[PDB]
RNA sequence: ACCGAACCGACUAAUGUUGAAAAAUUAGCGGAUGACUUGUGGCUGGGGGUGAAAGGCCAAUCAAACCGGGAGAUAGCUGGU
RNA sequence: UCGAUGUCGGCUCAUCACAUCCUGGGGCUGAAGUAGGUCCCAAGGGUAUGGCUGUUCGCCAUUUAAAGUGGUACGCGAGCUGGGUUUAGAACGUCGUGAGACAGUUCGGUCCCUAUCUGCCGUGGGCGCUGGAGAACUGAGGGGGGCUGCUCCUAGUACGAGAGGACCGGAGUGGACGCAUCACUGGUGUUCGGGUUGUCAUGCCAAUGGCACUGCCCGGUAGCUAAAUGCGGAAGAGAUAAGUGCUGAAAGCAUCUAAGCACGAAACUUGCCCCGAGAUGAGUUCUCCCUGACCCUUUAAGGGUCCUGAAGGAACGUUGAAGACGACGACGUUGAUAGGCCGGGUGUGUAAGCGCAGCGAUGCGUUGAGCUAACCGGUACUAAUGAACCGUGAGGCUUAACCU
């Protein structure tokens, strides 16, 4: 209602990027080891977003050592320092869920030059 | 110590700078009007009457609008109930706002759970259903065995069986008071409270400590 | 989320390829065990010349779940797999030498520094 | 549990249903008036009135739209060349629900709903 | 004539 | 299952206690034809609130 | 001989069991040019027929069909009087 | 009990006893500490998963604080199963001349019931509660809950030659269980968007629709939900069990007991949560409403006629995170109750038409476009009609206290 989009809304950053799905994106997080904090960086593809205002949230998946890991950030967390899109992917799908079954010269993303 | 009547609205998270994101339930806790106040001389116990909100003129009835015009306020949606410790006194036609609980660390919040209906002995009191294959004939989520062979040759009272489940009062206990704030008549507390988006709570602090 | 007959990729060179969780220890009817916890395993596939046999049953950690951890401001981080790390039953320190992949920081205290210390990366 | 659920299933399958709102739109279009059962009548409302405000908005894509949901050239052609210009003061409620009893055969509360300038 | 849980014989011949 | 005494009569009735029907409160009277009918259904001339709403 | 419809059959599961049906329905299943299956007609009769054999089948009945008759068999048994 | 009382095992749901498996309290010890042995009190809660086997049992693997012993028609087939033992088929070993037979074995083999009554789980109608009614309570009583691991400090202290290693108290963090919720991570989402195969149709191209399990798939709003995330078990008080005592005679001593006094457990009564005045012993508080006339008689808590119809309720309609139906909640023009409409949000992913490039499939621009269910903030456009209906007219007798 008025109230909780009032309370969200002081809330909310003011600076986030416009990404979209098939992005390659850079996130710098902070990381508290010991009593140091400091920012760590996961790269990877946007494959999934999810917008809700405060709530709003986004799925990014890398190749890590030989594993795939996805993460889901929330977009708005203090948690998530920077976000940098470094290349555009082109796409036709809003949720690339088929990238996890995909492996390697499979799972290339064309670049969207517009 | 007496509580406050409010309506949950929803909730939300609060992202504090540890980031660590708070998920809260926001009451919206206008001021509620002390309309009679009960004492041992006249009733027997010690007690204050509380009303809130505004209700249409034209619904409400005489004896509820005389009652209202005894205490002197304007009418709200319902009248409610506090009883009142030893040192505490308060008196009739009197405005409490949530800066009573500014200095709260942990509050109880009772209100009318959301009804599932008639419910199944698997929703209702967590049954296991028997097999889905193996033979097994129509008796997939059925309640089993209700008793014993001769003796006793009854069932027990208190048999956990289908029926009504939900729409009841309910309380949770001990939950964290994130943010008091006055001047939007908001009371955040840390987790879920029972009912459902706009509807009565009542909160008082918390008694168990 | 890892019960009982879970096979588990062994993210470790203590010569083992897969093996089987077949009890979550530490509590009575317990039934998963997430990341960073300790599990009771079999060996089902082995290196030819490995520090351990197939058909041994020792301690493991659980260190990556598919299921994912998740991150006090609400994240999640998921996998694409579950790898564990084979620890003896009664010192509790790993076999193998090197750690692959990368494991999270919930494995973060004094029992599991030397998992923490290998490790490539820790998320 | 229905809570916070729309629409009435109407004892009919999804396909039959979205089959027999199509015939009522077209039957109510072409006839201004019909007698139909009170449930029946109230989704009637929630299928037709979309329709005559895509009417009020001419273009042929939304000629297109209203024949994707009417199937039927007559019904959008009297759509768009009647009840736009007749409604396009109107802002929504084109229609009315008279309610006029039960029917002999089996006890049914029957209403006629009409469009509101008939 | 006759039910068939009566022409039965497993529960029929239930306590031999 | 089945019954082993026969109900009676006096059961019966109890049973029947709760089927007796309601008559309706009272009918209503149009502003402009007169006609008795049921509230919020237009009567059997075709009339509703004082507007012929139905031809014949 | 093989895969597979018609056609013939009946291995498994659920439903039904005062059924839609005194043996079926649904989804799968086996044979499917042969020791096959089918229409019309004929023949074999009850201590008898027929039986790639289960005491199986002989008109919803089979360790001896059905119908009438000896017959109101007999009943040291049960019920009623 | 033979004009029938269904049998082992599994599943589902249990409930009681205490001869206690764990947790709780203590005496003795051949009790240094840690860990035990044995006995006494104690039934509040708790009290494994798998391999084999038809198995209960047992053995084995690995856990846990523990994997209790029993009753209940060896609890539970009008609740499920049908592996075992129990019909008809067939075979083996053995017995028999044979038909056949084996608590010998092996393969195959129909488990019905629409609940009248009691019981139990929910939910209503009537009347009562002594004039009628709207609310808020009090609490007689009744139920729920009651489990516990590990790590850290005290402290490497007490104890011990060393090895080892505490009681008491405190802090944190888990397992199982329970309530609530949907902000997050998810699941569903045949009512939203798109991709696509076959075919049919809208005169045809283009665009769409029907049908094929929603045709097959990809996403997914609201709602419901768990695997998700909040909370809980208490502390304290009273009276105690085993046990430990103080003072103290009977019995000049001694003695916990006879007089008197104090400790003492998860059991008991409360404390925490819920139902709760049909609590017929029907309670309390606050408020609202009704202040006419007449006639008969077995002259009393009597009947009848006219006038009057209050507070409130019911009905009707729009309906709801309320709901099988009743019920409960919101609203009815002095209106945001629902539908529509407007704006947004979300989801999908760059519509159709047109133009340009290409021989063409197709690509690009207009274009994050079109569409968008249940959502959010608004708006009287449509529907909630004036009425009518039920409910009355000051409310018994007796006895005390107050005013007069
Ligand atoms: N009960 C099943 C089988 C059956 C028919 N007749 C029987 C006689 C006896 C035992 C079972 C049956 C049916 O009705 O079709
Ligand atoms: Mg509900
Ligand atoms: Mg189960
Ligand atoms: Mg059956
Ligand atoms: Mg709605
Ligand atoms: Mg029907
Ligand atoms: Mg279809
Ligand atoms: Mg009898
Ligand atoms: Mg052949
Ligand atoms: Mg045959
Ligand atoms: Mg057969
Ligand atoms: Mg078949
Ligand atoms: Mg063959
Ligand atoms: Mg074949
Ligand atoms: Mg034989
Ligand atoms: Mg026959
Ligand atoms: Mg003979
Ligand atoms: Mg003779
Ligand atoms: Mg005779
Ligand atoms: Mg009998
Ligand atoms: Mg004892
Ligand atoms: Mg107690
Ligand atoms: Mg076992
Ligand atoms: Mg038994
Ligand atoms: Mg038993
Ligand atoms: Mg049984
Ligand atoms: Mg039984
Ligand atoms: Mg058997
Ligand atoms: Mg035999
Ligand atoms: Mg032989
Ligand atoms: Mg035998
Ligand atoms: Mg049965
Ligand atoms: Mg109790
Ligand atoms: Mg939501
Ligand atoms: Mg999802
Ligand atoms: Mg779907
Ligand atoms: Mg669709
Ligand atoms: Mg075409
Ligand atoms: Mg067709
Ligand atoms: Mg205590
Ligand atoms: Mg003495
Ligand atoms: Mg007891
Ligand atoms: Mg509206
Ligand atoms: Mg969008
Ligand atoms: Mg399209």
């Amino acid at each position: 209602s008025n109230i909780i989009k009032q309370l969200e809304q002081e809330q909310m950053k003011q600076d986030v990027p416009s990404f979209r799905p098939g992005d390659t994106v850079e996130v710098k997080v902070w990381v508290v080891e010991g009593s140091k904090k400091r920012l760590q960086a996961f790269e990877g593809v946007v494959i999934a977003i999810r917008n809700r205002g405060l709530h709003s949230a986004f799925t990014v998946r890398k190749i890590s050592n030989g594993e795939g890991v996805e993460r889901v950030f929330q977009t708005h967390s203090p948690v998530v320092d920077s976000i940098s899109v470094k290349r555009r992917g082109a796409v036709r799908k809003a949720k690339l869920y088929y990238l996890r079954e995909r492996t390697g010269k499979a799972a290339r993303i064309k670049e969207r030059l517009n | 110590m007496i509580g406050l009547v409010g309506k949950k609205v929803g909730m939300t998270r609060i992202f504090t700078e540890d980031g660590v994101s708070i998920p809260v339930t926001v009451i919206e806790v206008e001021a509620n009007r002390v309309t009679q106040v009960k004492d041992l001389a006249n009733d027997g116990y010690r007690a204050i009457q509380v009303t809130t909100g505004a209700k249409k003129a034209n619904r409400v009835t005489k004896p509820e609008a005389g009652h209202f015009a005894k205490a002197g306020v304007e009418a709200g949606r319902g009248l409610w109930e506090f009883r009142l410790a030893e040192g505490e006194e308060f008196t009739v036609g009197q405005s409490i706002s949530v800066e009573l609980f500014a200095d709260v660390k942990k509050v109880d919040v009772t209100g009318t759970s959301k009804g599932k209906g008639f419910a199944g002995t698997v929703k209702r009191w967590n049954f296991r259903t028997q097999d889905a294959t193996h033979g097994n004939s129509l008796s997939h989520r059925v309640p089993g065995s209700i008793g014993q062979n001769q003796t006793p040759g009854k069932v027990f009272k208190g048999k956990k069986m289908a029926g009504q489940m939900g729409n009841e009062r309910v309380t949770v206990q001990s939950l964290d008071v994130v943010r008091v704030d006055a001047e939007r008549n908001l009371l955040l507390v840390k987790g879920a409270v029972p009912g459902a988006t706009g509807s009565d709570l009542i909160v008082k602090p918390a008694v168990k400590a | 989320m890892i019960q009982e007959q879970t096979m588990l990729n062994v993210a470790d060179n203590s010569g083992a390829r897969r093996v089987m969780c077949i009890k979550v220890l530490g509590g009575s009817h317990r039934r998963y065990a997430g990341v960073g916890d300790i599990i009771k395993i079999t060996i089902k596939e082995a290196i030819p010349r490995g520090k351990v046999k197939k058909g041994d049953v020792l301690k493991a950690v659980v260190v990556r779940t598919k299921k994912g951890v998740r991150r006090p401001d609400g994240s999640v981080i998921r996998f694409d797999g579950n790898a564990c790390v084979l620890l003896n039953n009664n010192s509790e320190q790993p076999i193998g030498t090197r750690i692959f992949g990368p494991v999270t920081r919930e494995l973060r205290s004094e029992k599991f520094m030397k998992i923490i210390s290998l490790a490539p990366e820790v998320l | 549990m229905r809570h916070r659920k729309s629409g009435r299933q109407l004892n009919r399958n999804s396909s039959h249903r979205q089959a027999m709102f199509r015939n009522m739109a077209g039957s109510l279009v072409r006839h201004e008036i019909i007698k139909t059962t009170l449930p029946k009548a109230k989704e009637l409302r929630r299928v037709v009135e979309p329709l005559i405000t895509l009417a009020k908005t001419d273009s042929v894509a939304n000629r297109r739209l209203a024949f994707a949901r009417t199937r039927d050239n007559e019904i959008v052609a009297k759509l768009f060349n009647e009840l736009g210009p007749r409604f396009a003061s109107r802002a929504g409620g084109y229609t009315r629900i008279l309610k006029c009893g039960f029917r002999a055969g089996d006890n049914a509360p029957m209403a006629y709903i009409e469009l509101v300038d008939r | 004539t006759s039910k068939w849980f009566n022409i039965d014989n497993k529960i029929v011949d239930h306590r031999p | 299952a089945v019954q082993q005494n026969k109900p009676t009569r006096s059961k019966r009735g109890m049973r029947r206690s709760h089927d007796a029907l309601t008559a309706v409160t009272s009918l209503s009277v149009d502003k402009t034809s007169g006609e008795k009918h049921l509230r919020h259904h237009i009567t059997a001339d075709g009339y509703y609130r004082g507007r012929k709403v139905i031809a014949k």
